[PDB]
């Protein structure tokens, strides 16, 4: 360390040394043309998921939600059981994350069997569940009960048909339980009053034919546009309020029945937005619109038996559409088409029953063909703002 | 489908003899489709899920 | 190419 | 010329990275941070001593001149000086 | 421009003579040149006789019959073979070597020269030939593009035969693909005159050469492997897993072998169990040096320690192949195809034997 | 150290790459200072692709360009050895010998027209022996050796020319039955894409490194054998020429095109060499001698005429040349005198490491000064337009 | 082993450039003299591996199997691929 070149100032044997160094790597190449170099130059983040065969032996994975009214706790309701000689069949169950738990946290079991169910407005602790008998069974754990606490009459007070969509419109002040059979008919109830109906009518055609629900979804918001399609499609948009019932309008683009839909909204309802995709038998997934009868193209999710879609509404430009073989397929408007943004084929080969996307959020649970609790994540992809490119991608679809 | 959005470029050969370039592949990747046809047909609807 | 080749010049003789 | 040192110093026509020093490499002037440079002048030095003792083990008779290793295009040379040692890894193309 | 003809299928030699032509020809144009110099009368009468003179001194024989009467002769005295080369199919070719590589080939390549002047003098316009270019031509017609694909074959035959021929018992494996190869010759080659198989007997003389290349650097590839594993001992050793991967190489080496057009067990079996042991030889040197480096009043315990652990590790002494090398036996069967196990008991048998050995070496006394 | 088992566990070739990155490795650690018309400085021959024998062909390179395979169809003078050549020229200081060479499974004509590779190759021989050589061999011989049976008739490779992008290089070389082996980019083991063509009357265009039409179309103008010479149209999937081209009076082997130019129409004409000196200007299938070029020597076996300029083109010599011409000032005016090494007819081609010069495929499958740097286009649309206009204007033969 | 490659871009002798050496420093690609390759591979890895330090500080790409030790007379080079070092007996040309 000696002179830290403090000799830089007016010596010569290091000028001299910098300079010949200079020239030397200025002229390195003296073959005085250039060298021969030989032409050569030389998206899962999957959560605690659930699997516990107490009941979910061979008991399908119902409905799923997650606790909206609470903070994100999902709860997904079954199906019948192939192993129960005695046993209850409708064994709604509970699988809250909050608990750090590994097999399901609340047991529900009913004789029924249970084919819709919902939480409770203001209410931690009521389970509701519309099932094929008709009624809907009503549990409650603040009292102590798997068994359901109150059993709605069967009769013509409640559904004379299988109830399979059950769930609030109203708010706190005007809360109005909505359930809809395969009778055509709506029932709405109270808290309490499960003898008196609040709202119970029916939602029929001119002609004969048997209306028959298919995953019939509520409206977006509580517009009162609700969708109810059928085994030959018939998209049967209608509204609720006022004298609008029975059947408003329809619109038919295949004719397998959509067993998944989902009336959203934009980022925040900028718009309307009511072009609500399917999943159907056919494998159609088109972005229906209910005053424009037949709007824009189906992305369907071929190579799959097309299940459900659904997702979450803040920033509804991230949506899945998943199959018969476990396909999760989500995807955003502005930039894909028919390939997806981040998502990938469901673990083996289940049938998914559900997908629930996390309450303004990104986790979505999983529901398959038996009690198969799968609750994936993406974490990468975050609800961007400024989805101006999702906005002017609708206004391009508006041109041809 | 990609192809098929430039549909108002079927003016010249050059675009018919892109197709007779890629026949093969057209063919065999449909080969692909329908074989998958025959898988999920197979495996009827009792037997898969 | 031993049996083979014997066989050949035998059937050609 | 202290600016003069620090471009000839490390900033010539083509090297990865090239290098000037006064005694037992001790350079201020370069293109880069003087803690680093003193580092890289340092191994200099300690290169051409130990490049002088396994030279001559190589070749009775030799010491330290140049570390001229080839490359891509490159050719570094980490040589050695009087009282100094410059580790200028320069390049041929 | 011959060597372009000839890396393009034309006339070598009678494109020559018509190469002389052409530059004759352009001699001609350079007096038609001068001519042009001149009006278009007869006031060019100077040097024009000479212009000819010199063109046609020094290119006496370019466009005249001279050439075409040089290639009828040489016809007509023996150049009827050479574009004529039907016996490239079951007939006269004197193939072998030290080993017996022989197979229907040819080397027309030679006399391409010849042969592509027969041919253009007999073909491309009709020149000065005799009928033996027409028998060259007809006989070209029955086996032409087979004697030059047979010729570029055999060329690649012996020189993927040399490699082949490195080692002497790839000449001994190779004998039994070469059967093969005759025994299709034989097939062609089999009825007593044929007036109506010799093209069959040519394109399979062709693919005979080809597959004499093909086949050579295969077989070579087999048996000079089995030698190269067998020889190869710089990986990993010092353990059974040397002679397991030896025994389970003969295994696949006598399954390999079979895989391939051969009626006889002997050169598979000589490979596989010379690639056995002398892998497992070469792995055993390795490893019995590693072996000695790893696994080489109560107080009279002096007895048991003097002669202790000498053995630590002594169960691997096959008289250095014995071809099941294993300290006990598998269980049975009752009947399948299973001819390639050397030593299935290779896994347990000696490992407890040498465990033993080490244990017992350690434990002489207690 | 004393050991046996390296070539006792290593008895395989497979460091062709390797060993070419060695050399050039070699040559970056030798070149350097010390503290104390053709240029042809040397010609970059493969004196190990063929001992002695001019390229056949060449097929230019794209991926690392310039690294064409010049296919040398050795002489027939070997009992029991395959001749051919598959190799790689090192002409970036123009030295006396190549950068990689490789010989093939017979005398190779026109190899294996593959596209944008820096090491692979295949001596696509004149009686279709191809074999797997790499662009940079390091074995004199091919590096593997292919079969030569029944299929691959006597039919030899004979227009060679890169034709294809990066994302799906391919090149094509016209056989002599025709078989206008379009192969794609790593497209080396044999004739699959080799599209047939077949005329009425003189079926074997005995070409040597054919070139693209008028235009750089995908059809390969192949020099006849007896003049007139046909071609190979690859345009696509849907193309054939059954051509009879001027420019071929006799022995050609060879037909390059002058293509359009940013100054000039297409240009449909091409000064192609005849063997009687009879070089007149066509494109592919024309058969209309629109312009000559200069003087030849012999029999014909190639021709350059140049597509950097409308107005230059260049027919070829006995002595392994391209007598260039160009047409800035004048019609038919000579441009300059570029070779290849040796003193033999050699035929074959590439380009230059930056362009704008051709790095002739010569006496060794080498890189020679066929610089085409006197025939780019000049800075003026006048001169080229009526250049094509004095072509077009004595197009008729 | 190396004919073609070598023989092309080497087609004299003199000097040997960049030949791999195997692992044990047996001939794994080389036909000069393998005694003077692994004596100045070796005191030349040595004094590479010091030149390496001085080399990595200006250009990271060092180690003690890629270098070449020049003088205005000769230069030592051992520096090829994953083989060995290499080896060179010849000034920079």
């Amino acid at each position: 360390l000696t002179e830290e070149k403090q000799q830089i100032l007016h010596s010569e044997e290091f000028l001299s040394f910098f300079d010949h160094s200079t020239r030397i790597v200025e002229r390195a190449l003296s073959e005085q043309i250039n060298i021969f170099f030989d032409y050569s130059g030389r998206k899962l983040s999957l959560n605690r998921q659930f699997f516990d065969e107490r009941w979910s032996k061979h008991r399908v994975v119902s409905c799923l939600d997650w606790s909206s009214q609470y903070p994100e706790l999902l709860v997904a309701s079954y199906n019948n059981n192939e192993d129960a000689p005695h046993e209850p069949d409708g064994v709604a169950l509970v699988w809250n994350m909050k608990y750090k738990k590994t097999t399901p946290e609340y047991v529900f079991h009913c004789q029924s069997a249970v084919m819709s169910a919902t939480f409770a407005k203001f209410h931690p602790n009521l389970v509701v569940g519309g099932t094929y008998s008709g009624q809907i069974v009503l549990w409650d754990n603040r009292s102590n009960k798997r068994t359901p606490v109150q059993r709605t009459p069967l009769s013509a007070a409640a559904h004379t048909h299988p109830v399979y969509c059950v769930n609030v419109v109203g708010t706190q002040n005007a809360h109005n339980l909505i359930s809809i059979s395969t009778d055509g008919k709506i029932c709405s109830w109270s808290l309490d009053m499960l003898s008196h109906p609040q709202d119970s009518m029916e939602l029929v055609h001119k002609q004969s034919k048997a209306v028959a629900v298919t995953s019939m979804s509520f409206p977006v918001g509580d517009v009162n546009n609700f969708v109810v399609g059928s085994e030959e499609g018939s998209v049967y948009t209608a509204c609720r309020h006022g004298s609008k019932a029975g059947i408003s309008e329809m619109f038919e683009g295949h004719q397998g029945p959509i067993t998944g839909i989902h009336c959203h909204a934009a980022v925040g309802a900028v718009d309307f937005s009511h072009l609500f995709v399917t999943s159907s038998f056919d494998w159609t997934v088109k972005l229906w619109s209910t005053k424009n009868n037949k709007p824009l193209y189906s992305f369907e999710d071929n190579a799959g038996y097309v299940y459900d879609v659904m997702w979450s509404p803040t920033h509804p430009a991230l949506f899945a559409c998943v199959d018969g073989m476990g396909r999760l397929d989500l995807w955003n408007l502005n930039n894909d088409t028919e390939v997806p943004t981040a998502s990938i084929s469901v673990e083996g080969n289940p049938a998914l029953n559900r997908v629930r996307w996390t309450h303004s959020g990104r986790e979505i649970a999983v529901g398959d063909s038996e009690g198969q609790i799968v609750i994936y994540d993406v974490g990468e992809q975050i609800a961007v703002p400024r989805n101006d490119e999702w906005a002017r991608f609708g206004r391009t679809l508006a041109e041809i | 489908r990609i192809f098929s959005r430039f549909n108002a470029l079927f003016v010249r050969p050059h675009i018919r003899g892109a197709i007779r370039e890629y026949q093969t592949q057209l063919i065999q990747r449909v080969k692909d489709d329908i074989e998958s046809l025959h898988d999920k047909f197979k495996v009827q609807y009792p037997q898969s899920q | 190419v031993f049996l083979m080749k014997q066989q050949s010049l035998l059937a050609k003789q | 010329e202290v600016e003069e040192t620090l471009k000839r110093l490390q900033s010539q026509k083509g090297v990865q990275g090239i290098i000037v020093v006064n005694t037992e490499g001790i350079p201020i002037k370069s293109t880069m941070d003087n803690p680093t440079t003193t580092q890289y002048a340092s191994l200099m030095h300690s290169f051409i001593l130990k490049a002088r003792s396994t030279v001559r083990d190589i070749d009775p008779q030799n010491d330290l001149t140049f570390l001229r290793i080839r490359s891509k295009k490159n050719e570094i040379m980490v040589a050695p000086d009087k009282d100094y040692f410059l580790i200028v890894i320069q390049n041929p193309t | 421009a011959c060597k372009m003809s000839h890396v393009r299928d034309l006339p070598p030699v009678s494109g020559s003579i018509i190469w002389a032509k052409q530059i004759d020809r352009q001699l001609t144009a350079y007096m038609k040149r001068v001519e042009d110099v001149l009006g278009k009368g007869w006031e060019n009468h100077v040097e024009g006789q000479k212009l000819k003179q010199d063109g046609d001194s020094f290119r006496m024989k370019l466009n005249t019959q001279e050439i075409f009467d040089d290639w009828a002769r040489k016809v007509q005295q023996r150049n009827l073979g050479v574009s004529g080369r039907i016996f490239t199919i079951e007939s006269t070719r004197v193939r072998g070597r030290t080993g017996n590589v022989l197979k229907l080939k040819v080397n027309f390549l030679p006399e391409i020269i010849t042969l592509s002047k027969e041919v253009r003098n007999l073909k491309w316009l009709g020149f000065r030939v005799p009928l033996a270019i027409v028998n060259k031509a007809h006989q070209a017609n029955q086996l032409y593009p087979f004697a030059i694909s047979l010729i570029e074959s055999v060329r690649t035959y012996e020189r993927t035969c040399e490699k082949v021929e490195e080692r002497n018992t790839i000449s001994l494996l190779v004998a039994g693909l070469k059967k093969e190869v005759q025994a299709l010759i034989a097939e062609g080659i089999a009825l007593v005159w044929e007036s109506y198989k010799l093209d069959p007997y040519v394109q399979r003389l062709a693919e005979t050469v080809f597959n004499f290349q093909e086949k050579v650097d295969d077989l070579l590839i087999i048996e000079e492997k089995i030698d190269l594993e067998v020889r190869s001992l710089e990986t990993c050793m010092y353990d059974h897993k040397t002679f397991s991967e030896i025994l389970n190489r003969v295994q696949k080496a006598v399954d390999d072998l079979n895989l391939h057009s051969y009626s006889n067990l002997p050169i598979w079996v000589n490979k596989l169990d010379m690639e056995i042991e002398r892998i497992l030889g070469v792995r055993l040197q390795a490893g019995l040096r590693a072996w000695t480096q790893v696994l080489l009043q109560e107080m009279f315990a002096w007895k048991m320690v003097v002669l202790s652990l000498p053995r630590i590790q002594s169960q691997r002494y096959q008289v250095g192949v014995h071809y099941e090398l294993t300290e006990e036996e598998k269980f049975y069967r009752n009947a399948l195809t299973r001819m390639p196990d050397g030593p299935v008991a290779l896994e347990e048998s000696y490992s407890a034997v040498m465990g033993i050995v080490s244990e017992v070496e350690q434990y002489v006394k207690v």
